[PDB]
């Protein structure tokens, strides 16, 4: 609606018999491939991300936000526990850190 | 007929206005068909899986 | 068989121009939009298309509407069955009712 | 024949995701008309010429 991308702000400019907008938008640029899983098994508990997704670079699993690659260690602060490991399809094993 | 055509030329430029209006309607219909559907930039396709 | 309305209006000077985009091109546009929606969610609208598993995309949709994603990841088979039954009901209603 | 666009195929898989590491900021111009000319017609003078 307000430009192409994720809209931030606009500045109106006048025109003969009309108005001209300047939509400022946020657009992602350089994507990368990652291995993902919906949840993490830990001592028979299913951990889900509070805000973000699980990614893997081959050897370690991280929690990151959706629109930017900012990897972080899987803690109990950014994850929440729900149920056990026998329900979710595609769960993987990792050690959820606790501070 | 020819005498009808001569009297139609005496009546002026109504037919040009009607033809221009219908041409504008047709171009607007083409613009609507372009605007509703032609929003994606590249023609994606589904994987075989 | 006698004279019809389309030949009468063609002989009297009333023609019907063909549309610029044929139905094959319109179906190609809808197929491209559908494939982009299925394989990338909403990211292809914002920028470049980013692949994502469909269960994770539905978890994004559930977090958008306000339900935590463990509900989806525990009721995935029931949700898929309900979606398939709804699609079959829509195609049966379009097959039967022409109104 | 009109070309609809480039041909692309999303590499969908069961466990493959694509996440951006960088962005860009764009400025897009949208032009909209608002008002037209306020014409007025002297009907008697146009029809008759006094
Ligand atoms: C994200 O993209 C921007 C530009 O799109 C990159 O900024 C450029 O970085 C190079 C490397 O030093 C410079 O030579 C250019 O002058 C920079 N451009 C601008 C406009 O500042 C930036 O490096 C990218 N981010 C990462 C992490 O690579
Ligand atoms: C990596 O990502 C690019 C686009 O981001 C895609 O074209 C390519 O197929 C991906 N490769 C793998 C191995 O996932
Ligand atoms: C994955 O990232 C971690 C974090 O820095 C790093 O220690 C590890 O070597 C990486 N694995 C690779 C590059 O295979
Ligand atoms: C995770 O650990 C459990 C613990 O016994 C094991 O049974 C299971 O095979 C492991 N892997 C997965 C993918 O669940
Ligand atoms: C995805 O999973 C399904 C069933 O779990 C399997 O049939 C298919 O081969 C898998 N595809 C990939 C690319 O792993």
């Amino acid at each position: 609606f307000c430009g192409k991308g994720y809209h931030l702000m606009s500045f109106p400019q006048s025109a003969p018999h009309g108005v001209v907008f300047l939509h400022v938008t946020y657009v992602p640029a350089q994507e990368k491939n990652f291995t993902t899983a919906p949840a993490i098994c830990h001592d028979g508990k299913a951990h889900f991300p509070r805000e973000g997704v699980f990614v893997s670079n081959g050897t370690h699993w991280f929690v990151t936000q959706r629109n930017f690659y900012e990897p972080q260690i899987i803690t109990t602060d950014n994850t929440f526990v729900s149920g056990n490991c026998d329900v979710v399809i595609g769960i993987v094993n990792n050690t959820v850190y606790d501070p | 007929s020819t005498e009808c055509s001569n009297l139609l030329l005496q009546y002026g430029s109504f037919c040009t206005q009607l033809k221009r209006a219908l041409t504008g309607i047709a171009v607007e219909q083409d613009k609507n068909t372009q605007e509703v559907f032609a929003q994606v930039k590249q023609i994606y396709k589904t994987p075989p899986i | 068989a006698a004279r019809d309305l389309i030949c009468a209006q063609k002989f009297n000077g009333l023609t019907v121009l063909p549309p610029l985009l044929t139905d094959e091109m319109i179906a190609q546009y809808t197929s491209a939009l559908l494939a982009g929606t299925i394989t990338s969610g909403w990211t292809f609208g914002a920028g470049a298309a980013l692949q994502i598993p469909f269960a994770m995309q539905m978890a994004y949709r559930f977090n958008g509407i306000g339900v935590t994603q463990n509900v989806l990841y525990e009721n995935q088979k029931l949700i898929a069955n309900q979606f398939n039954s709804a699609i079959g009901k829509i195609q049966d209603s379009l097959s039967s009712t022409a109104s | 024949t009109m070309s609809l666009g480039a041909e692309n195929s999303v590499a969908y898989s069961n466990n493959s995701i694509a996440i951006p590491t960088n962005f860009t900021i764009s400025v897009t111009t949208e032009i909209l008309p608002v008002s037209m000319t306020k014409t007025s017609v002297d009907c008697t003078m146009y029809i008759c010429g006094d």
